[PDB]
C-alpha cells in the first residue's frame, strides 16, 4: 500500500479517544488520588498493544475500543462556562461588529 | 425507547411500596382510643340545629 | 452601538453626572405621590376587632370597634 | 451596507413559499385518509357524544326528561 | 482581565513540558516539537495539552487540539485564545 | 497569604474570620444550652413540666 | 341633540370632500382625513355620554322610508351592545390613518377614500335594527375590503388571496338572504322589534337557524371554514389588515348576538352541542397549527381565529355572565389583536420580510418597540390585570355552570396560548442578534410611539376596571338572555 | 398605612423601570431597595399589631369585576396567617435586593433587574393579602410572569430561553387546575370571596357531572386546586421545570427557587384550609403525591454535581414535605417549616451565590476542589444552613422535621405510614448529599485550576450583612416559634387556620410517643454523615468510580437524567403535539384536505365545466 492516509487516520484516532478517555476518566474520578492511578491504568491499557501493523486487525480493534468506551460516559461531563455548552456560554457577548442605527426614518418631504 | 421500561420500574417502585402499606394495616394498630368530645361531639359548635 | 439605541430603562452601564441629584428627586417624587396613598387609606381599613393591647393606629384610623353589629348592613 | 432590507438569502426563500401551498402534496394519499378519518370525523364525533352524554346525565339528576336534540 | 502578554507565558507554556520527565529539561525549546526533536512517545502527545489546560482554562476543539504538535503552536494559541 | 508556584492566595480580611469565628462560637454555645434546659424534653427520660 | 345621523353623515362628508381634491394636494389630503376620523370619534364618544344605560327598548332612532307602503324601512338604533362596536369602530380607523401616515403619497387620496367609504359603512351596520338593511350593509363591506386587499397588497399574490374573502362571504351571504326572504314572506317585515315577537314553527326554525349559521359561522372563523381568514390576512396592507381583525370579524359574531339569540329561542337551545364541539376542537386544532408556523402575520391571525372560537362558547352558552364576557372579550381582541398586527406591521415597513427566521435578538435594539410587543404579547397569553383575563374568565364560567365537558376544552385554550405567542415573542425580539440579515434598523418614531398610547390606556383601563362597560349594558344583556321563557 | 406594605414596592419598580436612565445603576440600586426595606419595616409592624395584637384588618378599594352575583374587588385580608407571610416575603425579599447589589455591580443591565424584583415582591404580596380566588389568581399569574422574566434575564443565553419558555408551559398547564377550580368553587356557591365560602363550606354534599362520570363535588374542587398548587410547587406531576430553572442570575434564585415562589402552592391549601378539610379523598392523593415527590428529590440531588441544581432538588423536598404536611390537616408544621425553609434555605442560596461569584462563577462539584481556610465567613454562613437543613437536635430545622416526621407517624391512614416511611427513608438521602455538598467542596484536595485561586475576593461587606441576618435569624426563630404557634391550641391563629375535630392529632403527637422513633431521624443523618465521609473522603478506591460491565452505569444515567422525565415526556407529548400540529391539522383537516374548496379546488373543476360550453 505504501499509504499513510490510513495510518493517519489511525494516529489520530487513537489521539482523539485518549483524550476522550483522559476527560471521562478526570470526570468519574471526582477525587484525584483516584485520578492518578486511573490515567496510568488507562494509559498502559493504550500501550497493551503498541505494535499494529497489519490493516486487518486493527478496524476491529478501533470499534471494540469505541463500543467499550461509550459504555460509560459520565452523564453529566466537564464542559467550560464560557464554552460551547457551559454555564455561563453567551453570558454577555460582544456585540456585533458592524451594525449602524438611522435616527430620521419616517419623516415626510 | 429504553427510557420507558425504565419509567414503568421506577413508578412501580412508588406504587408497589404504597401497596406495602396496605398489607401491615396500620390501622388497626393504634395504641389508643378515637377521640371524643362533650355535648355530641360539640353537635352545637360544629353545625347541626341549636 | 449602544449609544445610539434610547434605552428607555437606562443603558448597559448607564451612569448620569448627577445621578445622586435624581436619585434625591426619585425618592423625593415617591412619598410626595405616597402620601396620597395613605390619606386615601386612612376611609378604609375597616377591623371591627378590638385588639387587647393598644396599637399606634388609632391616631389616622377610626373604623375599629364600630362596626359591630351585623343587621344593618 | 446601505441596505435596510434583509438579503432574502434563497434558501430560505423556498422554505418560506413552500409550505404556504402544500395543495399539491395533500391530495390522495395512504396515510391522508387514516388522519382524516381519525381526526376530523372521529374525533369531532366522539366529543360531540360525549357533550350530549354530559347534558344527559345533568338532566338526569334534576330529573327533567333529556331533550332529542 | 489583565489579559496578560507574551512575557508571562513564554515561562508558564514551557514549564508543562520542563516538567515532563521523559524529555530531559536541558534543551527544551520555546520553539521546539516533541516528535523528533524532544523524542516524546505518540501517545503522550494530547497529555500536554490535558496539562496546560489544568493550568489555563481553556479547551480547544478536538478537530485541532492535536494539531499542535509545537510548542509554538500551543503558546501563539493560548496567547490568540481571549479567555485563556 | 504568601505567594506559592500558582497559589498565590490572599488571606481573608479581618472582618471575614473574626466575625465568623465569633458567630460560630455562638451556635455552637447555643446547642449546648437548648441541650441542657430544654434538652431533657425530647430523650425519654425526665419528662419536664411537672413530671 | 347629537343623534345617530350626524355620526354617519360626518363620514360621508369627510369622503365627498376629498373627492375633489387634487392629488398634488397631499398636505391638506391627509389633514382633513385624520380631523375627519377624530370628528367620528368623538361624535361616538358623547354618545357614551347619553347613553341612559336603564330602558330596556332602544336608544336614539332614525326612520327613513325605503319601501312604497313603509313595509321596510331603515330604522336605526343602539340598545346596550352595539354601542361599545360603534364607539370601537369610531376608535380604529383614525388609528388606520395615522399608520399609514408616512407612506400616503403613494397611496393617494383613494387609500383615504376606502377607508372612510368602510367607517361610515360598519357604523351602518351596528346600529342598524332593520334586518334586511342589516344585510345590505353587512355584505356592502365586500367593496372597501376587496379594494384595500388588492389594490394596496404587500406582495404580487394578492390577486388569489382576495378572491376567497369575497366568495367565501357572498356563499354564506345569499345563504342568509334566503332566510331573510322566507322570514319576510312569513312576517310581513323584517322591523326588529316586531320580529322578536312573532311565534315561529318548531320544523321552520331548525332551518332559518341553520340558514343564518351558513354565514355567522364564516365571519366568526369555524372549523369547517377557517381558511380564508390566513389566506386573505397575510396578503393586506398594515393599515387595511388592522380591521380584517379589528371590526370586519366582529360582525358575524355579534350578528349572533342580534338576530341569532333573541331571533330563535327554541332551536339555539337544540343546537348548543353543535356549536360547543365545533369550537371546542377549533380551538385545539387552530391553536396546534399556530405553533407551526413561520410568517410573522398568519401567527397572530391564528390567534385571532383561536380568540373567536372561545368567545363563541362563551356567546351561546346562555348566561347573564356569559354574553357580557363575551363582549368584553370581543372589545379586548378588537384592541389587542390591532395593537399586534400594527406591532409586526412596523416591522415590515422597515425590512420587509415577514420571516420569524430573520427576525432574532430585537431587545438589544429598539428596546421601546421591544417592551410595546412584550406587553402586547402579554395582553394576548391571557394574563389577569389586562382586558382579556375579564373577557375569557366569563366566558368559562359561563360554559362551565352549563356544561362541565366544554369548559376544560376551552381553558384547554388558553393553555395553549402559552405555546405559540410566547414562543414568538422569544424568538423574534430575545434572540441572538444576527448582523448578517438585519444589517441596520431604528426604533419607533413619534408616530408609532404615540399610535399604541390609546392602545395601552384602554388596555390597562378595561382589564383593571370593567366596571363601566359592564355597568352600561347590564339591562340588554338581561333582556337578551330572558327572551321567550317566562321562568 | 396597610396600602403602603403592598403599594410601594410597585411604586418603586414603576419609577425604576420608567427612568433607569435618570438614575444610574447604582440609584435603583439604593432607592427600589430602600422601598422594599420600608415595606419590610411596614410589614413588621403590622406583624406586631395584628399577630401580637391579635385584631385582623380588613378592607376592600373597588369593585374588579361588579357583575350580577359575582363581586370581584380589590380588597385584601390582613389576617394573621397572612401577616407571617408577609413577613417571610418582605425580609427575604429585601435582604436579596441587599445582596444583589454587590452581585450586580458587574452585571451591566443592573435596573433592570431591581425592577423584576420589586414586581416579583408586589405580585406576591398582592396574592398574599388577597381574598378572592380571582383576585389570588393574578397574583398566581404574576409569580409565574416574573420567574419567566428573571430566569429570561439572559436573553441573549440560549439555554435560559427554553429554560424559560419551558417553564411558562409547564407553570401553566399546573395551574391549570387551581383555575378550574375558581370557577368549580363558584358554581356551588355563587361567590368567589373567601369570608362568605369559609363560613359555610361543609354544607354542600351533592354531585356533579364532570366530562365522564358523576363525581363529588367538594372534593373535585379540591382536587383541582391541589392539582393547580402542584405547578407552583414542583410536585409529582409536572416538577420538569425547577431542576432547569437556575440558569439565569444567581440573587433572583435565592428568592424564586427557594424562599417564596415555593411558598404559593403550599399557601394555597394553607389559605383554604376550610375546605380541604371537609374534602377526606383529596386530603389522601395529596399525601401521596407529597411523600412521592420528597422522596423522588431526595434521591434525585444526590448524583448532580453542581451548587445550585442539588439544592433545588433538596427545595423540592422540603415542598413535597410541606405538601404532605398540608395533607395530613397538620397545616401547623406546614407553616413552620416554611418559615423555616425561608430562612435556612435562602441563606444557603445567598452562601451558595458567594462562593460561586468570588471563584470565577463556577458552580461545580467535580472540579472544584477545597478552599475552606481561605474564607471563614460564609462557610460558617452555609454550615450553620445545613446544620439546620438536616436538623441538627435543638436548632431551628429540627423543630420542624422532627415533628412534622412524628405527625406523619401517628396518623394510621393508608397515606399516613407509607409516607411517614418514605419520610423516614428520604431523611437518610437529604442527610447524605447536604453532607456530599459539604464534602466534594472545602474539605477535599483543591482540584480546580491554578489561575482562579489566585484571582479570589471574598464576600463583600453589602453582601454579607444579609448572611449575617439569616444566621441571626435561623438559629433563634426555631426556637422563639416552637411555643408560640405550635403549641397545643395557641390563641392567635383565630379563623386564620381551622383545623376539624375529627383529624386533629396533635397532643397524642407527643405524649404517645414511643421514643425510639422520635429520635431516629438523627439515626438516619449521622448513619449519611458516616457513610458520605467514609465513600468521599478516604474509602473512595472502589465506592466512587464503578466501571462494571452492565446495570451500574445505567443506574448512574437514571437518576442523572432524573427518571428519563426530561426524555420520555417530551418525546411522547410535545413532540408528539408538534409533529401533528403539523403534519395531522395543517395536512388533513384544512391546508389540504378540505382547501379542495379554496385555490386549486374548485379553480381548476370550472376550467373544464366552463370551458366546454361556448361549442
Ligand atoms: C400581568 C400583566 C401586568 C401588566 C404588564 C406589565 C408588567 C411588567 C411587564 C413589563 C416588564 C418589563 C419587560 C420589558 C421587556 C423586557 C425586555 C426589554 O425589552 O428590555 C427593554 C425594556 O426594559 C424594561 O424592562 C422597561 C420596563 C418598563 C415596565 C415598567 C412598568 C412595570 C410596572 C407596571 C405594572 C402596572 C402597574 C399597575 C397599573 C394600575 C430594555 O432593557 P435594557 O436594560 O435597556 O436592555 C436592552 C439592551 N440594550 C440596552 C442594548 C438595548
Ligand atoms: C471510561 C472510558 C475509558 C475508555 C477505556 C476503553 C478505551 C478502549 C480500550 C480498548 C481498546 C484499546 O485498548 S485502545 C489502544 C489503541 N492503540 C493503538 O491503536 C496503537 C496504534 N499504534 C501505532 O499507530 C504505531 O505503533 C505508533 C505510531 C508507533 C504508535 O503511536 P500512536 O499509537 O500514539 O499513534
Amino acid at each position: 500500500a505504501a499509504y499513510f492516509a490510513r495510518r493517519a487516520a489511525q494516529k489520530e484516532r487513537v489521539r482523539i479517544l485518549y483524550r476522550r478517555a483522559l476527560k471521562d476518566t478526570l470526570n468519574w474520578a471526582v477525587h484525584r488520588h483516584i485520578f492518578y492511578r486511573d490515567a496510568s491504568d488507562l494509559r498502559e491499557k493504550f500501550n497493551v498493544n503498541q505494535d499494529v501493523e497489519d490493516v486487518d486487525r486493527i478496524d476491529k480493534l478501533i470499534a471494540h475500543g469505541e463500543a467499550e468506551y461509550n459504555k460509560w460516559r459520565h452523564p453529566d461531563p466537564y464542559i467550560v462556562p464560557w464554552a460551547p455548552g457551559g454555564s455561563k456560554f453567551c453570558r454577555n457577548p460582544t456585540p456585533p461588529a458592524g451594525i449602524e442605527i438611522v435616527y430620521n426614518y419616517g419623516l415626510e418631504d | 425507547y429504553e427510557a420507558l421500561a425504565w419509567l414503568s420500574g421506577g413508578l412501580g417502585f412508588f406504587v408497589g411500596l404504597g401497596l406495602l402499606a396496605v398489607l401491615n394495616d396500620k390501622a388497626s394498630k393504634v395504641p389508643f382510643t378515637p377521640r371524643v368530645y362533650p355535648y355530641d361531639n360539640l353537635r352545637v359548635e360544629l353545625g347541626g340545629e341549636p | 452601538f449602544r449609544a445610539k439605541v434610547w434605552s428607555m430603562t437606562g443603558g448597559p452601564n448607564c451612569r448620569p453626572k448627577h445621578w445622586r441629584r435624581n436619585t434625591a428627586i426619585a425618592m423625593f417624587g415617591v412619598f410626595l405621590v405616597c402620601i396620597p396613598i395613605a390619606k386615601l387609606s386612612a376611609k378604609l381599613e375597616q377591623r371591627p376587632h378590638m385588639p387587647v393591647r393598644p396599637i399606634p393606629s388609632q391616631i389616622w384610623c377610626k373604623n375599629f370597634g364600630t362596626k359591630d353589629d351585623y343587621e344593618k348592613e | 451596507g446601505g441596505g435596510m432590507e434583509t438579503n432574502k438569502n434563497k434558501f430560505i426563500e423556498d422554505w418560506g413559499s413552500a409550505r404556504e401551498n402544500l395543495e399539491h402534496n395533500f391530495r390522495w394519499t395512504r396515510r391522508n385518509f387514516a388522519l382524516i378519518g381519525i381526526f376530523g370525523i372521529a374525533l369531532p364525533i366522539i366529543v360531540y357524544k360525549g357533550i350530549v352524554k354530559d347534558f344527559h346525565m345533568q338532566d338526569e339528576d334534576a330529573g327533567r326528561p333529556h331533550r332529542k336534540f | 482581565d489583565d489579559h496578560l502578554s507574551r512575557e508571562a507565558v513564554v515561562d508558564r507554556v514551557l514549564d508543562v513540558v520542563k516538567s515532563f520527565p521523559k524529555v530531559d529539561p536541558s534543551k527544551v525549546t520555546p520553539e521546539v516539537h516533541f516528535q523528533n526533536d524532544l523524542g516524546l512517545d505518540s501517545l503522550d502527545t494530547v497529555e500536554i495539552v490535558m496539562a496546560i489546560e489544568e493550568e489555563f482554562k481553556l479547551e480547544i476543539p478536538d478537530k485541532e487540539a492535536d494539531k499542535i504538535d509545537s510548542c509554538s503552536l500551543a503558546i501563539e494559541y493560548v496567547y490568540n485564545h481571549p479567555m485563556s | 497569604g504568601i505567594t506559592y508556584k500558582g497559589v498565590t492566595v490572599h488571606t481573608p480580611k479581618t472582618w471575614h474570620t473574626v466575625t465568623g469565628k465569633g458567630l460560630c462560637a455562638v451556635m455552637w454555645f447555643w446547642i449546648l444550652y437548648r441541650a441542657k434546659q430544654d434538652g431533657p424534653v425530647v430523650m425519654g427520660w425526665r419528662h419536664p413540666w411537672d413530671g | 341633540y347629537f343623534n345617530l345621523s350626524g355620526l354617519i353623515l360626518c363620514p360621508v362628508l369627510g369622503s365627498i370632500i376629498l373627492l375633489f381634491i387634487p392629488n398634488s394636494r397631499i398636505r391638506l389630503i391627509r389633514l382633513i382625513g385624520l380631523c375627519a376620523s377624530l370628528i367620528t370619534f368623538l361624535y361616538s364618544l358623547v354618545l357614551w355620554i347619553q347613553f341612559d344605560s336603564s330602558t330596556a327598548k332602544f336608544q336614539f332612532v332614525e326612520s327613513l322610508r325605503w319601501l312604497p307602503y313603509e313595509n321596510i324601512n331603515f330604522y336605526l338604533g343602539i340598545d346596550g351592545i352595539s354601542l361599545f362596536f360603534v364607539i370601537l369602530t369610531t376608535f380604529l380607523i383614525p388609528i388606520c390613518i395615522l399608520v399609514g401616515w408616512s407612506g400616503m403619497r403613494s397611496y393617494g387620496k383613494e387609500y383615504i377614500i376606502a377607508f372612510l367609504i368602510c367607517e361610515f359603512l360598519m357604523i351602518a351596520v351596528f346600529c342598524m335594527l332593520d334586518l334586511l338593511l342589516f344585510y345590505v350593509f353587512f355584505e356592502s363591506v365586500l367593496i372597501p375590503m376587496f379594494i384595500i386587499i388588492g389594490v394596496w397588497g404587500s406582495r404580487q399574490r394578492k390577486i388569489k388571496a382576495a378572491y376567497q374573502f369575497f366568495l367565501y362571504t357572498l356563499l354564506g351571504s345569499l345563504f342568509m338572504l334566503l332566510a331573510i326572504l322566507l322570514i319576510l314572506f312569513q312576517t310581513g317585515t323584517t322591523d326588529l322589534q316586531i320580529l322578536l315577537t312573532t311565534e315561529f314553527s318548531e320544523r321552520r326554525q331548525i332551518f332559518l337557524w341553520i340558514a343564518f349559521f351558513a354565514s355567522f359561522a364564516v365571519k366568526v372563523p369555524m372549523v369547517p371554514v377557517h381558511i380564508w381568514l390566513p389566506e386573505a390576512h397575510v396578503e393586506a396592507p398594515t393599515a387595511g389588515s388592522v380591521i380584517l381583525a379589528g371590526i370586519l370579524l366582529k360582525f358575524g359574531t355579534y350578528g349572533f348576538l342580534r338576530f341569532s339569540i333573541p331571533m330563535f329561542p327554541e332551536a339555539t337551545l337544540c343546537f348548543t352541542p353543535f356549536i360547543y364541539t365545533l369550537s371546542a376542537i377549533a380551538i385545539i386544532y387552530t391553536s396546534l397549527t399556530t405553533l407551526r408556523q413561520i410568517d410573522l402575520k398568519k401567527i397572530i391571525a391564528y390567534s385571532s381565529v383561536a380568540h373567536m372560537n372561545l368567545v363563541t362558547i362563551g356567546m351561546f352558552s346562555l348566561n347573564i355572565q356569559g354574553i357580557g364576557g363575551s363582549i368584553l372579550l370581543m372589545l379586548s381582541h378588537g384592541l389587542v389583536s390591532s395593537a399586534l398586527f400594527l406591532c409586526v406591521g412596523v416591522l415590515y415597513d422597515r425590512h420587509k420580510t415577514r420571516l420569524v427566521r430573520y427576525y432574532g435578538g430585537l431587545v438589544s435594539t429598539m428596546p421601546n418597540f421591544s417592551t410595546i410587543f412584550f406587553f402586547f404579547t402579554l395582553a394576548n397569553m391571557s394574563l389577569p390585570g389586562t382586558s382579556s383575563f375579564i373577557g375569557e374568565f366569563l366566558i368559562l364560567v359561563g360554559a362551565f355552570q352549563r356544561n362541565s365537558l366544554v369548559a376544560t376544552l376551552a381553558a384547554l385554550g388558553m393553555i395553549l396560548g402559552a405555546a405559540y405567542s410566547l414562543w414568538l415573542y422569544n424568538r423574534v425580539v430575545s434572540g441572538n442578534l444576527k448582523p448578517d440579515f438585519l444589517h441596520k434598523f431604528s426604533d419607533l418614531n413619534g408616530r408609532e410611539v404615540f399610535i399604541f398610547i390609546p392602545f395601552l390606556v384602554g388596555l390597562v383601563w378595561m382589564g383593571v376596571y370593567p366596571k363601566v362597560f359592564l355597568d352600561c349594558m347590564h339591562t340588554s344583556v338581561s333582556n337578551l338572555v330572558q327572551h321567550g321563557k317566562f321562568h | 398605612m396597610y396600602l403602603l406594605i403592598v403599594f410601594l414596592p410597585l411604586l418603586g419598580s414603576s419609577v425604576a423601570g420608567f427612568f433607569g436612565r435618570f438614575l444610574g445603576s447604582e440609584g435603583s440600586a439604593i432607592m427600589t431597595t430602600t422601598c422594599v426595606s420600608f415595606s419590610s419595616i411596614l410589614s413588621l409592624i403590622a406583624f406586631y399589631e395584628v399577630a401580637l395584637g391579635a385584631s385582623a384588618c380588613y378592607l376592600r378599594i373597588a369593585p374588579w369585576i361588579s357583575s350580577e352575583m359575582f363581586d370581584a374587588s380589590w380588597g385584601f385580608l390582613f389576617d394573621s396567617l397572612t401577616v407571617v407571610m408577609l413577613i417571610v416575603v418582605t425580609f427575604i425579599s429585601s435582604l436579596v435586593h441587599l445582596y444583589s447589589i454587590s452581585y450586580m455591580s458587574e452585571d451591566p443591565h443592573s435596573p433592570r433587574f431591581m425592577c423584576y424584583l420589586s414586581i416579583f415582591t408586589f405580585f406576591m404580596l398582592m396574592l398574599v393579602t388577597g381574598d378572592n380566588f380571582l383576585q389570588l389568581f393574578l397574583g398566581w399569574e404574576g409569580v409565574g410572569l416574573a420567574s419567566y422574566l428573571l430566569i429570561h434575564f439572559w436573553f441573549t443565553r440560549l439555554q435560559a430561553d427554553k429554560a424559560a419558555i419551558k417553564a411558562m408551559l409547564v407553570n401553566r398547564v399546573g395551574d391549570f387546575g387551581l383555575a378550574l377550580g375558581i370557577l368549580g368553587c363558584f358554581t356551588l356557591f355563587q361567590t368567589v370571596d373567601f369570608s362568605t365560602i369559609f363560613a359555610c363550606a361543609s354544607v354542600p354534599r351533592n354531585s356533579w357531572i364532570f366530562c365522564n362520570m358523576r363525581l363529588n363535588a367538594i372534593s373535585l374542587i379540591c382536587i383541582l386546586l391541589f392539582i393547580g398548587a402542584v405547578g407552583k410547587s414542583a410536585q409529582i406531576g409536572l416538577h420538569t421545570w425547577l431542576p432547569d430553572a437556575m440558569e439565569g442570575p444567581t440573587p433572583v434564585s435565592a428568592l424564586i427557587h427557594a424562599a417564596t415562589m415555593v411558598t404559593a402552592g403550599v399557601f394555597m391549601i394553607a389559605r383554604c384550609s376550610p375546605l380541604f378539610e371537609y374534602s377526606p379523598t383529596a386530603l389522601i392523593v395529596i399525601t401521596f403525591a407529597g411523600a412521592m415527590t420528597s422522596f423522588l428529590a431526595a434521591t434525585t440531588g444526590i448524583l448532580q454535581n453542581d451548587l445550585k441544581r442539588v439544592i433545588a432538588y433538596s427545595t423540592c423536598s422540603q415542598l413535597g414535605y410541606m405538601i404532605f404536611a398540608c395533607g395530613i390537616s397538620n397545616y401547623s408544621v406546614s407553616v413552620f417549616h416554611l418559615m423555616n425553609h425561608a430562612f435556612f434555605k435562602a441563606l444557603l442560596f445567598l452562601s451558595a451565590g458567594s462562593v460561586i461569584h468570588a471563584m470565577s462563577d463556577e458552580q461545580d462539584m467535580r472540579k472544584m476542589g477545597g478552599l475552606a481556610s481561605s474564607f471563614p465567613l460564609t462557610y460558617a454562613m452555609m454550615l450553620i444552613g445545613s446544620l439546620s437543613l438536616i436538623g441538627f437536635p435543638f436548632l431551628t430545622g429540627f423543630y420542624s422535621k422532627d415533628v412534622i416526621l412524628e405527625l406523619a407517624y401517628t396518623k394510621y391512614t393508608i397515606s399516613g405510614n407509607f409516607a411517614f416511611w418514605l419520610g423516614s427513608v428520604s431523611v437518610l438521602f437529604t442527610s447524605y448529599y447536604s453532607f456530599r455538598l459539604l464534602f466534594l467542596t472545602f474539605l477535599v484536595p483543591t482540584n480546580s485550576f491554578g489561575r482562579d485561586i489566585s484571582r479570589c475576593h471574598d464576600a463583600p461587606i453589602p453582601m454579607a450583612i444579609p448572611l449575617i441576618l439569616l444566621a441571626l435569624g435561623s438559629l433563634f426563630v426555631g426556637y422563639l416559634a416552637k411555643d408560640m404557634m405550635i403549641g397545643l391550641g395557641t390563641n392567635f391563629w383565630a379563623n386564620s387556620l381551622l383545623v376539624l375535630p375529627k383529624n386533629e392529632i396533635l397532643a397524642e403527637s407527643e405524649f404517645a410517643a414511643p421514643t425510639i422513633i422520635k429520635l431516629i431521624p438523627i439515626l438516619f443523618s449521622t448513619l449519611g454523615a458516616f457513610v458520605a465521609y467514609n465513600v468521599n473522603l478516604v474509602a473512595d478506591q472502589f465506592q466512587r468510580a464503578f466501571q462494571t460491565s452492565t446495570f451500574c452505569n445505567r443506574l448512574y444515567s437514571f437518576f442523572n437524567k432524573r427518571w428519563f422525565f426530561d426524555q420520555v415526556l417530551n418525546d411522547f407529548l410535545v413532540r408528539s403535539f408538534l409533529r401533528f400540529g403539523y403534519e395531522v391539522s395543517f395536512e388533513a383537516l384544512d391546508k389540504g384536505a378540505i382547501e379542495i374548496l379554496g385555490p386549486y379546488g374548485i379553480s381548476y373543476t370550472f376550467r373544464r365545466l366552463a370551458e366546454r360550453i361556448s361549442q
